């Protein structure tokens, strides 16, 4: 047993109204679904690569949503935000790499970085869900904003905020802005067949975290499960 | 034996809408100082009665300008500056005796004594200020109905306070006294036009809208089925508290934050509070417009919301052009859950097939009625000579749709009116060339479809 | 439900024994922290301790007693908080 | 790795749109996803930022000659040519 | 008789009656405070009542029962509120009526019979307890408008910098168990503050009630009281509310973070927020002068990096308001100055300086002083020199010389 740390690579696995861990349909598509024929713990996914997340702490946007608003609706002004969004980025990933290796507890944010496509899981509290219509929409965004923040709060009574979050342990993973606990329904993609929708709405659904690497093993001069190699 | 029963507050200002061993000496000085409040009270009765009285003469005797000044050397000539009310004083040193008494009590144990020799303490050096807030907070009335209209309107609302700010024991007797209550305040409230004008002055005077308000703050349960009428009839007696009244309009739009909930009730509130009144419509905050595009995206697609941003565009004739820009700026973000059209072979043979029920007369809160609300609010977003939200909305619905729809056999006057005023606005009168429109054999089709609805207009005339 | 959890007059038999299991990770099998939350398990059944709904007064008006049991598997949520009584009460 | 998964999920989702216009019938979304998705392979052949400049005009320096070896070996120039000639061949 | 015609002449004898009599109230309200000075004049000289009232009792009796009555009525605490802040007030006059009304009430009741004067009084009610009454106020209140009160009564108190006043502060935040919650209020409030303007960037009462805390906290710290200026850095209690840090946390929101300070100042500062801006400036002058070591290394060395901001606000000039006001802009720049000097008086050593010039390139800052010294045309009708200012930066390049061989070499003259 162990504790989950800033940059762990982890799988979710969900308990809900379905049973099954948290895929991606692909890089091109980013709509996040579970699949509860392609395996549970005992038997894991064949392809349990997709199914990796990394935990990273919280991120700044304020400058990249001033930008993006600047886009969407001068030439100085345009110029001088990008240099902020740029430079909040960098400030992110010097806080990131600081930051790096500590300790998780309960009731702080994260951010859940799917490996795969390098990409962040986000909320969106102003699209419904594709099918739930009464939920809100889960996608998959690169650049990631503050729909990525998560609060990560304990399923179990035992545990309270502040307590260090332990590996295998059930949790909630609450989103900031939208306020409501992902969940896993039971609702089926009409393109892809097997695959459940994961949205943002009330429910009971948990998130048993299963570690897959750890954070000082993820250093890029060994050999590891799960690496690309050709012989 | 000694009760120590306490009133209502005694050193309470009027408004319209309303241990120790000596204790025997404390108790007997406390209430001679509830005695004293009650002739201060009298006093400034009978200061506002003589106002009243010189203003009357006044309005009497200029007609059978008003003489401003000789009123004001009157209304100062009361307030002790000279004899003329010196009768009123209520102590034989003009007023040492009373102050140092009140001092001297200041300096007791007994803390309500204390308090209540304050309170007088500072209303003696107040009187100038509690007389014109009384003044002003007086009501005219010139009929025997309306003083017994006042009296009932009155004590229904004490009655509704009370419950409200007692809501915690029916939310099985006190359902049925607030439904009779509410429904018999929105009967009284509207007639005519100069009685309701008269209703709208006179619950915006006595402060009706802040019960209003709060009887729908009250924590509910999500199904009752019961106290679903009390509110629907709370809102009613709010959309007839709006009509025409610019006033009452701002301020229940000061408590618009009350009203930003997913609900459809709520909209007809909004849009009346709204309707009418440039001054609200053209400063617009942004929230709200998301707000109810948000509720057309997740909520559903109902015709209140599409209600209320048609009236917000155009106010007193004039066009709002950032609510047009906003609106359509936000309603194109949003596709296949908001804006849906039927440009599809298949979409444009559902359309035919749902509105062939329609023959008879589209039915209220249709997606037939909500399609023609969203082409006419798309119509009416452009119809300032714009140059953004006209080209904006070009793509939307193309003119081959338009015109494939309007040429149909089985086409209704509803959708032919929107399709018509869609082409118009959007198309036809613009401040930019549209290659479409002239270089092309569209337009062309749809004149002689309204030659042909000439002719029909002249058989069924002739018939 | 398979076994229920009673009191017996004699603590000097087999079956009044129990083992506590952690709930979160410990200094290397030190000393048990005081105020803990940890997991009963029967010697003698090698059994996990566990809650019911299943009133025991169900003939009163309002039911207040729960039963308890033991199940040879083992669940993560049932645990039990071992809150100290001062000396002085 | 991930450019490798990328050139494969474009080659499915090209040869879906393929399979569709064969059918005869694309849904307005299913057109607008597939143009995204060909700015998206233009942009990932031509190894350039996406900085709001036009698609259809982009000057590439030295060109990647694994991108090419990708798109080649995935077939996505297969499927490019497929949803050049299937359209052609009423719709 | 028409309805209409009756309500119209109605509403304008109303409202010119409501003209006509403002300046008679406030003669009274005048007369009030005055009898409240002087309570004692209205009760035979030999009387037992006449001396409780002239040895105080009375007032002390009033600051006493308006902690009791705070409770219930708040209405007629507030009234007591600003009575006393009237009472700590300068004399006004209301016009030729409003004298003569206030000298007929004076003689009716009162028959018998500056600076200094403002002093004597803040100490006069200072021992009657008001001190006492604002801290406890302010401590248990859950009213807004109370706290307003009570924040607006301790101004007045302090205001001119009453050593005395500070006195009475400092042993009752050490002596009262309160003290703590009274800085956890205190840090809570700054803390909403905070948050409302990030979230908002009119000005809500969140943020404009940071004026007044701002004033409170400067005149406490006023006359370089170490006592207080440490004390507000850290007290000796089991939990510890810094009020450095979230005041300079509060200036770095206001003016942008990381943004403001990479060239877009201006956007985050306008006509309505300038104020707010300098007054935060003045009191993170106030806590740095004397000097105060640990509140400098505080303010120069906390993470949110508000002397980027500092810098930027002498680098960077306000593109939209300086074109229509520029008094402000040269206020703001005089105080960003003043406060790089007070961080900057006596430190011997270099790590302040390093952090300094880590924004404040020395060719930008030369490129200002010349900027300033040049632009003496714009002191037509202003009360701040841009040479004066130009002259304080270049004093200030002169002190980050010592440890900047370039700065050096660039301020010397050709």
């Amino acid at each position: 047993s162990s504790f989950l740390h800033i940059g762990d690579i982890v799988s979710l696995y969900a308990e809900g109204s379905v049973n099954g861990f948290i895929s991606t349909l692909g890089l091109v598509d980013d709509r996040c679904v579970v699949e509860p024929a392609a395996g549970d713990l005992d038997n894991p996914p064949k392809k349990f690569r997709d199914c990796l997340f990394k935990v990273c702490p919280m991120n700044r946007y304020s400058a990249q949503k001033q930008y993006w608003k600047a886009k969407q609706t001068d030439v100085v002004l345009l110029q001088k935000l990008q240099h902020a969004a740029q430079m909040e980025q960098k400030q992110n990933d010097t806080e990131n790499k600081k930051v790096h290796g500590d300790v998780v507890k309960y009731g702080s944010v994260i951010q859940l970085l799917h490996m795969k496509s390098n990409k962040y899981l986000t909320v969106n509290k102003r699209l419904p869900a594709l099918l739930e219509k009464n939920a809100m929409r889960v996608t998959l965004d690169a650049t990631g904003n503050e729909g990525s923040w998560l609060f990560i709060q304990p399923f179990w009574k035992l545990r309270s905020n502040g307590d260090n979050v332990v590996v295998g342990d059930k949790v909630i993973l609450n989103p900031v802005n939208a306020g409501q606990p992902l969940h896993a329904s039971n609702y089926e993609l009409s393109d892809n067949a097997g695959c459940k929708e994961v949205n943002s709405v009330n429910c009971n659904t948990s998130w048993k975290i299963n570690l897959f690497m750890q954070f000082r093993d993820h250093l890029e001069e060994v050999l590891k499960g799960g690496d690309v190699v050709r012989l | 034996t000694m009760v120590l029963s306490r009133k209502q507050s005694v050193f309470s200002a009027p408004s319209l809408s309303a241990e120790n061993e000596d204790i025997v000496v404390m108790e007997t000085k406390l209430k001679i100082l509830e005695i004293l409040q009650f002739i201060l009270n009298v006093r400034l009765d009978y200061r506002i009665s003589y106002l009243l009285s010189v203003f009357k003469k006044e309005f009497v005797e200029v007609f059978p300008n008003m003489n401003l000044d000789r009123i004001g050397e009157q209304a100062e000539a009361m307030f002790g500056v000279g004899k003329t009310s010196s009768m009123l004083e209520v102590d034989d040193e003009g007023g040492r005796m009373f102050l140092r008494v009140l001092i001297h009590l200041t300096m007791h144990d007994y803390a309500p004594l204390v308090s209540g020799a304050l309170q007088l303490l500072f209303k003696h050096f107040s009187q100038r200020q509690e007389a014109m807030h009384t003044f002003k907070q007086v009501q005219l009335l010139i009929s025997a109905q309306d003083v017994e209209n006042y009296k009932v309107i009155k004590s229904e609302l004490d009655r509704l306070r009370t419950m409200v700010e007692k809501s915690e024991l029916w939310v099985s007797e006190n359902y049925q006294i607030v439904k009779g209550i509410l429904e018999r305040l929105n009967k009284m409230c509207g007639v005519g036009e100069q009685m309701r004008k008269k209703q709208q002055r006179l619950l915006k005077n006595m402060d009706a809208h802040k019960v209003m308000l709060d009887l729908l703050q009250i924590p509910y349960d999500k199904g009752d089925a019961k106290m679903m009428e009390i509110l629907r009839y709370t809102h009613q007696f709010l959309q007839k508290f709006c009509a025409g009244n610019p006033g009452n309009q701002a301020l229940l739009h000061k408590h618009l934050h009350l009203f930003l909930t997913p609900g459809l009730l709520e909209a007809e509130t909004m849009q009346h509070i709204f309707l009418n009144n440039y001054q609200l419509c053209s400063e617009i905050s942004e929230p709200v417009l998301q707000h109810f595009v948000h509720l057309l995206a997740t909520h559903g697609r109902h015709v209140q919301y599409l209600d209320f941003l048609h009236t917000v565009i155009k106010a007193e004739g004039k066009y709002v052009k950032k609510c047009q820009d906003m609106i359509m700026t936000e309603l194109t973000n949003a596709g296949d859950d908001v804006v849906v059209f039927y440009n599809d072979k298949a979409s444009l043979a559902h359309l035919l097939d749902m509105m062939k029920a329609a023959r008879d007369g589209v039915e209220d809160h249709s997606p037939l009625m909500y399609h023609i609300s969203l082409v006419d609010l798309l119509a009416a977003c452009a119809e300032g000579k714009n140059v953004y939200t006209e080209i904006k909305c070009t793509s939307l619905l193309p003119l081959e749709d338009v015109v494939s729809v309007v040429t149909h056999e089985d086409c209704i006057t509803e959708v032919k009116m929107a399709y018509v005023n869609f082409v118009n606005h959007c198309y036809v009168d613009t401040e930019v060339e549209m290659k479409e429109i002239y270089t092309s054999n569209h337009i062309w089709t749809l004149f002689e479809n309204f030659t042909l609805d000439m002719a029909r207009v002249c058989s069924k005339r002739e018939k | 439900i398979k076994y229920c959890l009673v009191a017996v007059p004699h603590g000097n038999d087999i079956a009044s024994l129990f083992e506590l299991d952690p709930t979160t990770l410990q200094k290397t099998d030190s000393f048990v922290p005081r105020n803990s939350y940890v997991r009963l398990r029967h010697l003698c059944t090698n059994t996990w301790i566990q809650s019911t709904n299943v009133p025991i007064d169900i003939e009163e008006e309002r039911p207040i007693r729960l039963m308890l049991g033991t199940c040879p598997t083992k669940e993560d949520k049932e645990a039990f908080a071992i809150v100290s009584v001062p000396v002085s009460e | 790795i991930r450019d490798l998964d990328f050139a494969n999920d474009a080659s499915s989702m090209l040869a879906s749109a393929v399979e569709k216009l064969n059918e005869g019938f694309i849904s307005q979304n299913d057109r607008r996803f597939v143009i995204q998705l060909l700015e998206d392979l233009v942009f990932f052949v031509s190894d350039v930022p996406n900085n709001g400049q036009n698609v259809l005009d982009i000057m590439v320096t030295k060109p990647n000659r694994e991108r090419q070896k990708l798109m080649r070996e995935q077939n996505i120039l297969k499927q490019v040519f497929g949803i050049l000639k299937a359209p052609f061949r009423p719709l | 008789w028409d309805y209409k015609n009756i309500i119209e002449k109605l509403q304008d004898i109303i409202t010119a009656l409501e003209e006509r009599l403002k300046p008679l109230v406030q003669a009274e309200l005048s007369v009030l405070v005055d009898v409240l000075h002087w309570p004692e004049l209205l009760f035979l000289e030999g009387s037992e009542a006449y001396q409780r009232c002239e040895s105080g009792g009375f007032l002390s009796k009033l600051i006493q029962h308006t902690k009791d009555l705070m409770e219930s009525e708040e209405k007629l605490c507030i009234k007591v509120l600003r009575t006393l802040q009237q009472m700590l007030l300068k004399k006004t006059k209301y016009g030729d009526r409003g004298n003569q009304l206030r000298k007929m009430l004076l003689q009716n009741y009162l028959q018998n019979r500056d600076w200094s004067a403002i002093a004597a009084t803040q100490c006069r009610l200072d021992k009657e307890g008001a001190t006492k009454l604002v801290c406890d106020l302010i401590t248990s209140t859950k009213n807004e408008k109370i706290f307003q009160e009570s924040i607006g009564l301790a101004i007045h108190l302090l205001d001119g910098g009453n050593t005395e006043i500070q006195k009475s502060f400092h042993n009752l935040m050490m002596s009262d168990k309160k003290s703590e919650r009274f800085f956890k209020v205190l840090h809570d409030r700054m803390k909403r503050a905070q948050q409302e303007t990030k979230s908002t960037v009119e000005m809500g009462t969140s943020v404009l009630i940071m004026q007044p805390i701002l004033r409170f906290l400067q005149l406490l710290c006023e006359n370089h009281n170490r006592d207080l200026q440490n004390f507000l850095r850290c007290q000796n209690n089991k939990t510890n509310y810094n009020l450095v840090c979230e005041t300079l946390q509060f200036l770095d929101i206001m003016c942008g973070s990381t943004t403001g300070g990479l060239g877009l100042l201006g956007l985050y500062i306008n006509e309505d927020n300038v104020g707010l801006v300098i007054q935060t400036l003045e009191t993170l002058t106030e806590y740095c002068q004397g000097p105060c070591h640990e509140n400098q290394t505080c303010i120069v060395t906390h993470e949110s990096n508000g002397i980027d901001i500092i810098t930027a606000l002498i680098l960077n000039d306000i593109s939209p308001l300086c074109k229509y006001r520029m008094d402000l802009v040269l206020q703001l720049k005089d105080n960003a100055s003043k406060l790089l000097l007070a961080l900057m008086e006596s430190r011997h050593d270099s790590e302040n300086a390093e952090r300094i010039l880590i924004s404040l390139r020395p060719q930008e800052l030369v490129d200002v002083i010349k900027k300033a010294y040049l632009q003496e045309e714009e002191r037509e009708n202003s009360e701040v020199s841009p040479r004066e200012v130009g002259h304080n930066i270049y004093i200030l390049a002169l002190q980050l010389s010592r440890h900047n061989k370039q700065l050096q070499h660039l301020l010397k003259p050709v």
